[PDB]
């Protein structure tokens, strides 16, 4: 969205003559350069994206309740990995509390 | 009980005794039987004809979509989205690799950018060619770039479509719908296709 | 626990129209039943 | 140890074969006419069958064993 400089609001946009025209309520009137030619978008599969799992994937490493699996973590050399299988392909990511995780992440 | 194939307690007795009409079906199938005989007697040919029939729509293959207020001009360097400004290396190899298919002369200020999901692709067994085809089959009105179908992780597959003037000259008469509406209308009708 | 091996290593490619989460658990619903050989044991310890 | 290899390799086998069934790697799925497909060289009695005549099964794998290791690894990421 365009922010009106003089009041702070959420101006109105229109289309006039293959620009982009952004008017408020108070009058001032301005045009967008490039970053504002975006009428609308949508992201599918927003229940399985990477940047969804961001926090919990970095805290799974400390939290008890995630099922451990038996491999070395080629970092610290650990013996044991936090194994995590997530999304509706089930991803399976290996995790460790040195900052090690599959899939080169 | 889940969706699409739903026989827990009593439904499919109440889609029978009240009538329900076939929009309100929650476990609708039907059974076909291939036309040869011969072709019936094996596996393979059954395994692949079904599923030569299942819909696949258009938007079960993207990602994220963006539309655009942006017209293309091969020579004249228009104005684009910042975030989606490297689309146009790929631009000038489609160019270069169709000489058949240049831009009409009538593209609106209207772009519709599209993320192919890779998995999906190859999940269903989905070529870029094959899209590319069916959406041009199927849409007159409007103009379709491509890029490369890659082998190689982490870089995507882009289809872009331009929307004509046609596709407003459609029905315009009816003047409550403006022009972002329309080409809301459109990306409907592109994802459902 | 060898379809979990499989899972761990992506072994597992589902079928067309499948996803591999509900192609997974068709696996292990399969393998998680009881053979016919199971009351060979039961008729042993009875006399009908 | 033979069971364990023997198992392993008739696995993958069985995996690519499973997978590579209606799935075509010419992309698609499979254009089957005189018994074998037009795109690639699958044949129907092959798709289910890895021990009568494997040397058809160690020539078809043998073609498009990379491209499947590469469609395998990216399903299995992001
Ligand atoms: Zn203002
Ligand atoms: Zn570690
Ligand atoms: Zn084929």
């Amino acid at each position: 969205m365009k922010i009106c400089k003089a009041c702070s609001s959420c101006m109105v946009r229109t289309y006039v003559d293959g620009n982009i025209i952004f008017r408020c309520s108070c009058g001032e009137s301005v045009q967008g350069d490039s970053q504002n030619l975006l009428v609308s978008s949508k992201v599918y599969h927003t229940g399985e994206m990477e940047d969804k799992y961001k926090i919990f994937i970095k805290n799974a490493p400390f939290d008890p309740t995630n099922c451990q699996i038996k491999k070395d973590c080629p970092n610290c050399h650990l013996d044991y990995l936090t194994q995590i299988c997530i999304g509706s392909q089930k991803i399976i990511i290996l995790v460790c509390r040195c900052g090690y995780m599959s899939n080169r992440g | 009980v889940a969706g699409g194939t739903n026989k827990s307690g009593i439904v499919r007795p109440q889609e029978i005794f009240s009538a329900k009409p076939v929009e309100a079906e929650q476990s609708s199938e039907m059974l076909l039987r291939l036309k040869n005989p011969e072709v019936e007697t094996n596996k393979t040919y059954a395994q692949e004809i079904a599923n030569s029939i299942e819909l696949i729509t258009f938007e079960r293959l993207i990602l994220q979509w963006h539309l655009l207020y942006e017209t293309y001009s091969s020579t004249k360097k228009n104005v684009m989205y910042p975030d989606f400004a490297s689309d146009v290396e790929w631009m000038t190899d489609f160019l270069e690799n169709h000489p058949l298919l240049q831009p009409p002369e009538d593209i609106a200020n209207w772009c519709i950018r599209l993320e192919l999901n890779k998995t999906t692709m190859i999940l269903k067994s989905i070529s870029l060619e094959s899209i590319i085809n069916s959406l041009r089959a199927k849409h007159p009105n409007t103009y379709i770039m491509h890029s490369v179908e890659n082998t190689a992780s982490g870089i995507p597959i882009i289809i872009r479509i331009y929307l004509r003037e046609s596709a407003f000259r459609r029905s315009t008469n009816t003047r409550m719908a403006t022009d972002e509406k329309i080409a809301v209308n459109v990306v409907d009708k592109l994802l459902n296709s | 626990e060898e379809i979990n091996n499989r899972l761990l290593h992506g072994d597992i490619m589902p079928p067309i129209g499948l996803t591999t989460h509900d192609f997974y658990e068709k696996l292990q619903l399969n393998a998680l039943k009881f053979p016919d050989r199971i009351l060979k044991p039961i008729m042993n310890s009875i006399n009908p | 140890k033979k069971v364990q290899t023997a198992l392993k390799a008739s696995l993958e086998f069985n995996t690519f074969y499973a997978f590579y069934e209606s799935r075509c790697p010419k992309g698609g799925l499979h254009d089957f006419q005189d018994k074998k497909c037009v795109k690639c060289g699958l044949f129907t009695y092959i798709i289910y069958d890895h021990l009568s005549q494997p040397e058809l099964v160690h020539d078809y794998y043998n073609n498009y064993k990379d491209q499947y290791d590469k469609e395998k690894m990216s399903i299995r990421s992001i």
